[PDB]
């Protein structure tokens, strides 16, 4: 029916994609060779949505792997899940970017992108009826911001009435990787202002803070990360693929969530989240989920929505629940805590329900909050921006290669004015 | 299908005591040599060392012509007073050997100008043999004078005197120098003092690399009538330069990676010719290039695409398509003692430009300031010669210099 | 002979400089030309389906 | 020297020896894209006529 | 029934037909439906091999499927061409070629009703092109009102295996363009692209080529062979695809066409192959056809499909691109459908365009040939062979007012 192609970019957008597709691929029985194997007529229904039937039983995914290095390719077929992809879809240069965004956006950007294009327009065509894009990618390097960057632009320009979603960890002062971090993230967002139809906001604390109280690991690897990450992201597309009692698409939660065109940077939740020596311990209701969802510390962005006010907010449950808790629990939360809300607009909450949970749990949920904390960090990496821009540190390889001294005084107005329209609606 | 060998002096039959060496060594396919030759020479002594050496009972007898006394460095004695009574004798042969074949490409004669023999009755044997066949190809594949390098005092005279019927005599002539394949021998096989037996068995690489096409079957097969029309723009214009890749030590080979894009470089740059002349002075006219042994015709076609967009070298401006290429399956032989290591692939490149023009120049000089002063002209009048043919002769490489000079425009 | 040597390696020099291509260069500028008549000729299109 | 002073000078203008390849590709690869952008234009324009 | 001899000239001719006897071969053979066709090529293939250097027969002998040809069909030379078109057409055709037709008239009249002749050549080679082109020139003569075709490589500049090149492909389309009835024009540009981008093999040897252009083959005469829901012979395509007698000379293309690491994760359905075959990096000629417009098109396909998914298909593909097909002539495509297709496959499909783009190549080729003619290089080789100066004038006014009636369509 309505369908979703996946565009994962750079070396983190290609493992979290990977760990995506093994985990989708668990959920409708699709075996490592590409076979179908389920049971249940449920799971053969709605597979056009992200696979294609090639020949004998043969399911493909629908996504495509672009980035600038051969290593991250390589990776993914090596992996189990990793022969599903079809091998005309790695659309892959080989120089590479060094993390540096002009050479991701104007230099390498330009001998790539339009053969990353025709795939993108080739898995398009190949569906009937688009219900968006769905590209994950990252802020801080070079190959996923300004290669995804660009990409976002031009497909946004071809297919305009169409919904988009971008994925996308973002760089924190304590999580410093590279050290040109702020002059990727200012560019990159201000790029996503203009762009993309709504963009979810991730970045790496969240991730550690999450896997070190509540999931209690000792060795978190990047599969545990990106095996959370890619719950949040099934957890956004479940509607579309499964019947329920309250159904609630893509575009419905966007029209719905979004009360202003540029303010449509999200914080995101899942639950449950538990440890293996509370599995036992715990229950499974709809209160139980609610508090374990709309907490401060379970929130998968380091921004606490408590230093601020609610917009709006959304919550995707899964599995066979009574309507009635879902309302009043939603009704609850809003109630005792009336502060943390914005006032101008009564019931911030939007709800929906389907009824088929992720394999092996009885009940999970999906939180998806527009706060006006998220200001935090635009600030956060803005004065670091402008603290490196004012003696032009780290410029020459921006201004040598075709940026210039207006585009960097226009991001920080961009940035500047963004912060300030979210402190005014706040 | 068969090709007979003419070895003219004492340069042409130990030339040919090395290329019959390799081709016994190589081998229905035999056919187009098994041998189909003739030795001939004025000292006996040379022929007599074949005569009692090992390839005695290889050879019939008859077959090892040899005269009675030789011409001595004396272009009019070798080609007037003493061969007269030994070329009859010669052709007279070669006619039954080409009796004895039935589908005769051509012959290919072996003779250093420098000399008498090689280059007197080198000359009478090719006008007896153009006005008795006339269209059957003979390849000319002579020696020709260095520049610095030399070993005799009168060559300049016998040299331009040999040419002015090398031109309208054969049909494809590749010159090769002596210095150029010492270089050659002390830049790439590394050898420091080399004799002539090395020289002469990379020779008879050059002539086996260019008749494997006839004697096994390959991808590209090419004929030597092929040479005829793909070389050859003018009718007087047929001097080639040749070139062989790769020429290569026994542990260098190993050790580096040959494939077949390098090799086509390798044969291009000036410091793998067998001809003493600098080819980026002059522009090519067309190239030919014969593969053997583990070629497909992708790498190759590729590799003469490089060749036409690097600068380094220019083409004339009327060949767009200035190649010919050919290639063969089986892989070159080596003979025990020789330096050449086994290569699954070799190159030989046999090209044409107005680089040639250079030596004809040069050549002019020396044996102009010769003439002037008349020096040594007093032996090769009394031979039966007159000072009309040397002034002829003279003016004929005139006109050859401004010939090249107006073709390369 | 030194001199005979550097002067080729001179001429090799100016042989490889770069040299502006002409019947590449125009072709180049006609795309363009043909490109924006194409958006122009959109425009009107897109207006005329509304 | 003055001939080594000339031959310094013209190996610095050729701007190195890897140069013309690179400019000579660039400029090829530069007409496929136009090419390509020309066609899809060309598609959306006879899409937009039906 | 409905008949079709072949014959093959030079060493490209040879090697190319000896794939296309395999394929045909194995095509014909459990069904009945293989046993009641095979008069078609059969009574022995009704071939005939015809050279000038014993290698090639040799060596067609020598290779599997290679005893089942009749040594009497293989009509031949001893001394050999040498790349030389004039020896090709005027010294040793001369007494080669008249064995030829007497093996070509006894094949052809073994048979009860012709439909045509099928020659495979090419036009840089001397003995391929130019015998070859003699050959059609004899067999125009006594059979008129019979097919021929003629599949003929082309050279490139880009693939330039000899230096007299243009010299023979000049003086080749010159009888071309009066003799054969239709041609498919091919080269190795294109051949070795496709086999880098489609099939992604890393050494290409001519034996892929050949089997490339042998599939082709095999396509185009199916229609005769086997029973269809939409039937289309040789004269039918013909008359459908040619709106002015002399403008004949095709493009091809070949479908499906995938590299062995993505044979199972594709899928094959009529949309499918149809996005392929007009795909102009699916072309087996380096003639770009969004260079120029389609005077028309048609596509063969095999297997048990939909005719309605085709219809519709070609409409759609008529519509979307409006601007490369010519406009004095609507649906300019012409589809045919047969139920039984190639081994090891369940549905393909075969492309034969009639593009203005093919004028590029033989204005392609003639700069180089006005190139060399200007100042006579390497004339006297086909000059003192019987040649004179007005055939080269000649073959370049033709060539120069072909370009332009292509321009004056387009
Ligand atoms: N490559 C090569 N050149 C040789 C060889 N022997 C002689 N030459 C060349 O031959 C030239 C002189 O001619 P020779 O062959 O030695 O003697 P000739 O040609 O028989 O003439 P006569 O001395 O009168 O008998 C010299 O310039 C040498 O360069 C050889 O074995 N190999
Ligand atoms: N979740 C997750 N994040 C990653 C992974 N690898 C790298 N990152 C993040 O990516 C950022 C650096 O970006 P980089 O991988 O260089 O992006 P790219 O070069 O554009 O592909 C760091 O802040 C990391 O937190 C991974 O496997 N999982
Ligand atoms: N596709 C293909 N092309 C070939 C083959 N053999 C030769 N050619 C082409 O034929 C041309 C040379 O033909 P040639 O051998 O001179 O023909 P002939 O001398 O008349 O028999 C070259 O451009 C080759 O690309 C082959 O087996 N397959
Ligand atoms: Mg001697």
């Amino acid at each position: 029916m309505r369908e979703i192609v996946h565009i994962q970019g750079g070396q983190c957008g290609n493992q979290i994609g990977a760990k995506f597709w093994e985990v989708v691929s668990d959920e409708h029985g699709i075996d490592p060779t590409g076979t179908y194997h389920g049971d249940s007529d449920l799971q053969l229904e709605r597979i056009n949505v992200y696979f294609n039937e090639a020949t004998g039983g043969r399911y493909v995914p629908r996504a495509i792997l672009m980035d600038l290095e051969p290593g991250t390719m390589d990776s993914v077929r090596s992996g189990p899940y990793g022969q599903i992809f079809r091998p005309d879809n790695f659309v892959f240069g080989q120089t590479g970017a060094g993390n540096n965004w002009a050479k991701g956006h104007y230099t390498e950007g330009a001998e790539l992108i339009d053969s990353v294009l025709d795939v993108v327009r080739k898995e398009a065509e190949s569906c009937d009826c688009l219900q968006g894009f769905q590209v994950c990618h990252s802020l801080g390097g070079g190959t996923g911001s300004g290669m995804g960057t660009l990409l976002i632009s031009k497909i946004r320009e071809e297919y305009p009435d169409r919904m988009m979603l971008t994925f996308s960890v973002v760089p924190s002062p304590k999580v410093s990787d590279t050290v040109v971090e702020p002059y990727n993230a200012t560019l990159s967002v201000h790029q996503l202002v203009e762009n993309a139809d709504e963009c979810m906001v991730l970045d790496n604390e969240a991730l550690y803070d999450i896997c070190f109280r509540t999931l209690k690991l000792t060795t978190p690897t990047f599969g545990d990360l990106n095996h959370l990450i890619s719950a949040v992201m099934s957890g956004i597309t479940c509607c579309l693929r499964f019947p329920g009692q309250l159904n609630a698409d893509l575009r419905k939660l966007a029209v719905n969530l979004i009360p202003f065109p540029r303010l449509h940077f999200f914080m995101v939740g899942f639950t449950p989240l538990t440890s293996r020596g509370s599995q036992q311990y715990r229950a499974l209701t709809v209160p139980e989920l609610t508090q374990q969802m709309w907490d401060a510390k379970n929130m998968m962005c380091a921004a606490d929505p408590r230093h601020g006010r609610y917009l709006t907010a959304s919550a995707l449950f899964r599995g066979r629940m009574s309507t009635k808790e879902v309302d009043e629990q939603m009704l609850n939360v809003q109630n005792k805590n009336s502060s943390y809300f914005v006032e101008w607009i009564p019931n911030n909450v939007k709800s929906s329900v389907c009824d088929i949970p992720p394999k092996g749990l009885k009940m999970s949920a999906t939180f998806i909050g527009n706060s006006t904390a998220i200001q935090e960090m635009f600030k956060r990496v803005s004065e670091q921006f402008t603290a490196m821009f004012r003696r032009k540190a780290f410029l020459h390889w921006y201004t040598g290669e075709g940026m210039d001294e207006m585009e960097f005084t226009e991001a920080e107005s961009n940035m500047n004015d963004l912060v300030s329209e979210y402190q005014q609606y706040q | 299908r068969e090709v007979i060998s003419i070895h003219i002096g004492q340069a042409g039959i130990q030339v040919g005591n090395a290329c019959w060496e390799l081709y016994c060594l190589e081998h229905d396919a035999f056919n187009t040599f098994f041998p189909r030759c003739i030795f001939l020479d004025l000292e006996p002594t040379v022929v007599d060392e074949v005569r009692t050496g090992t390839y005695r009972q290889l050879f019939h007898p008859e077959q090892l012509i040899s005269g009675k006394e030789d011409a001595a460095n004396n272009f009019a004695r070798g080609h007037y007073t003493i061969g007269k009574e030994i070329v009859d004798l010669a052709l007279d042969r070669i006619r039954k050997l080409a009796d004895n074949c039935t589908g005769l490409q051509g012959f290919l004669v072996f003779n250093a100008v420098g000399g008498g023999t090689g280059s007197g009755l080198g000359s009478l044997l090719l006008e007896r043999l153009s006005v008795d066949y006339g269209k059957k190809s003979k390849l000319g594949f002579t020696v020709y004078p260095s520049p610095q390098v030399s070993t005799a005092v009168v060559e300049p005279y016998n040299s331009v005197l040999s040419t002015h019927s090398l031109l309208e005599h054969t049909d494809v002539a590749v010159m090769l120098d002596n210095e150029a394949i010492y270089d050659i021998c002390r830049r790439s096989l590394d050898i420091e003092r080399p004799t002539y037996t090395n020289l002469n068995r990379l020779i008879a690489q050059v002539i086996s690399s260019l008749t494997a096409s006839l004697r096994f079957d390959g991808a590209l097969n090419v004929d030597i009538t092929e040479f005829q029309t793909n070389l050859v723009p003018y009718p007087r214009i047929h001097f080639m330069l040749s070139s062989y890749a790769p020429i290569i030590s026994a542990e260098k080979a190993y050790h580096e990676q040959l494939s077949v894009a390098e090799i086509t470089n390798a044969a291009f740059e000036p410091a793998s010719m067998m001809v003493k002349c600098d080819p980026r002075h002059g522009k090519y006219m067309a190239c030919c290039l014969m593969y053997r042994g583990d070629v497909v015709p992708k790498d190759v076609n590729a590799s003469v695409a490089t060749i036409k967009t690097k600068r380094t070298i220019q083409f004339v401006d009327w060949c767009p398509t200035g190649f010919k290429c050919g290639i063969n399956y089986q892989p070159p032989t080596v003979v025990p003692g020789g330096d050449l290591a086994k290569v699954q692939r070799a190159v030989c490149m046999i090209s044409n430009s107005t680089a040639i023009g250079e030596i004809f120049s040069r050549l002019d000089h020396k044996f102009d300031l010769m003439y002037a002063k008349r020096a040594f002209v007093h032996w090769y009048v009394g031979e039966g010669m007159e000072e009309g043919e040397f002034s002829e002769a003279r003016e004929d490489l005139a006109a050859l210099e401004k010939d090249f000079e107006e073709v390369g425009a | 002979n030194v001199l005979n040597k550097q002067r080729d390696d001179t001429t090799d020099a100016s042989r490889l400089t770069p040299g502006e291509l002409s019947e590449e260069q125009a072709y180049i500028q006609q795309l363009q030309d043909e490109m924006k008549q194409i958006d122009e000729e959109l425009v009107e299109a897109e207006a005329k389906n509304r | 020297s003055e001939m080594g002073s000339t031959l310094t000078t013209t190996r610095n203008n050729m701007g190195g020896i890897f140069s013309a390849k690179e400019q000579s590709t660039a400029v090829q690869k530069r007409i496929k894209l136009l090419e390509n952008r020309l066609e899809k234009a060309y598609v959306k324009y006879n899409q937009s006529i039906t």
